């Protein structure tokens, strides 16, 4: 079964449509087809939106509608809202094999927002343990695309950092990212200047947040 | 209110066995067909088993047929899933759900119980503070946090000031490091004028290794 699209970046007030296509004629109007749609919001269990191709589950807003014809079943969202973000999944439960769709990530387009970057140097407790993790935090920005590069004594770091990004914020449709450069107290001690240079669409010029080891 | 609480998930070595349970409430257990669905790490969903209300009919996909066994205790209002011959591929979040007489499969879902099938062992994390500094202060806003480092398996739950501090919190998804252990960060933005007066404490719980640590973050 195919689920299109994979990512659906949409604006508020806009209309959206998600589709699932089987290889078999699954839809049987007048009969009884168990074609369903689920929504899973960030860090939440999946929830039932529509069942039997077009019935809405209690609580689900009338903005949601579903229809289908033979090989295809679709979910239509008229007028997208902020709390509609998440992954959508169709479930085909009439024809064995009962399959779930690969999911569609609904992203809300918004105006560009520059990130505020903060740098956190390693704590003594960690230093005491033998490693030094320096964190760079890009907070509340849009779009998700950003480039964080570590500089140690003006030298570009490679392969020793990791990024993590939150899902989109329902309140303001922004993202947050986190880059952690991990080293051994030894190597950490061997350098002074620790810089974090970020490049995002909202910033005309790349921002560099750095610090001097210990005696700043 | 119809409730579905899962439990029993944990770390199992490949080839091992495990039995997760689902206690229900807010409806007559004996009237409904029950289900177990799972979500793999790639966020993919799969139906893994169903059972007749009388416990007489059962069915599973071919990926799980033969190893997993679904059962129910109509008296205790519980649903079970004995898993066996566990493979790495079985690593997923397992949910229990119940139908809807009108015509829906998964109308009610539980919170999910994570099963990690690995040869690695349970490790408690170390919590380090991400102390507020001039490097973490922009305008009337300072940023601070906690680095929950080196733990296995998932998950960890971070809270701030016992759940009192909720706004501005950004607990990032865990990242698997080269060491095969996870690491995450929880970050909260506060008015720079609160530092030095208000107390900020991240509460970290990691049930698997029985770790519970409250780290006080200071500038």
């Amino acid at each position: 079964m195919t689920q299109i699209p994979v990512s659906l970046p949409v604006s508020l007030g806009d209309q959206a449509s998600i589709s699932c296509r089987s290889s078999q004629i699954i839809v049987h109007n007048n009969g009884n087809t168990y074609l369903e749609w689920y929504l899973q919001k960030p860090g939440q269990s999946p929830q039932l939106l529509i069942y039997k191709v077009s019935n809405r589950f209690s609580g689900v807003p009338d903005r949601f509608s579903g229809s289908g014809s033979g090989t295809d079943f679709t979910l239509k969202i008229s007028r997208v809202e902020a709390e509609d973000l998440g992954v959508y999944y169709c479930f085909q439960g009439s024809h064995v094999p009962f399959t779930f769709g690969s999911g569609t990530k609904l992203e809300i387009k918004r105006t560009v927002a520059a990130p505020s970057v903060f740098i956190f140097p390693p704590s003594d407790e960690q230093l005491k343990s033998g490693t030094a993790s320096v964190v760079c935090l890009l907070n509340n920005f849009y779009p998700r695309e950003a480039k964080v590069q570590w500089k140690v004594d003006n030298a570009l770091q490679s392969g020793n950092s990791q990024e993590s990004v939150t899902e989109q914020d329902s309140k303001d449709s922004t993202y947050s990212l986190s880059s952690t450069l991990t080293l051994s107290k030894a190597d950490y001690e061997k350098h002074k200047v620790y810089a974090c240079e970020v490049t995002h669409q909202g910033l005309s010029s790349p921002v560099t947040k750095s610090f001097n080891r210990g005696e700043c | 209110e119809v409730n579905l609480v899962e439990s029993g998930g944990g770390l199992v070595q490949p080839g091992g066995s495990l039995k997760v349970s689902c206690v229900t409430s807010g409806f007559t257990f004996s009237d409904y067909y029950m289900y177990w669905v799972r979500q793999t790490p790639e966020k993919r969903l799969e139906w893994v088993a169903y059972i007749s209300q009388g416990g007489d009919i059962t069915d599973y996909p071919d990926t799980v047929k033969g190893r997993f066994t679904i059962s129910r205790d109509n008296a205790k209002n519980s649903l079970y899933l004995q898993m066996s011959r566990l493979k790495s591929e079985d690593t997923a979040m397992y949910y229990c759900a119940r139908g809807l007489d009108d015509g829906a499969w998964f109308a009610y879902w539980g919170q999910g119980t994570l099963v990690t099938v690995s040869v690695a062992s349970t490790k408690g994390p170390s919590v380090f503070p991400l102390a507020p500094s001039s490097k973490s202060t922009s305008g009337g806003t300072a940023a601070l946090g906690c680095l929950v480092k080196d733990y296995f398996p998932q998950p960890v739950t971070v809270s701030w000031n016992s759940g009192a501090l909720t706004s501005g919190v950004h607990t990032f998804p865990a990242v698997l490091q080269s060491s095969g252990l996870y690491s995450l960060s929880s970050v909260v933005t506060v008015p720079s004028s609160s530092l030095g007066t208000q107390t900020y404490i991240c509460n970290v719980n990691h049930k698997p290794s029985n770790t519970k640590v409250d780290k006080r973050v200071e500038p």
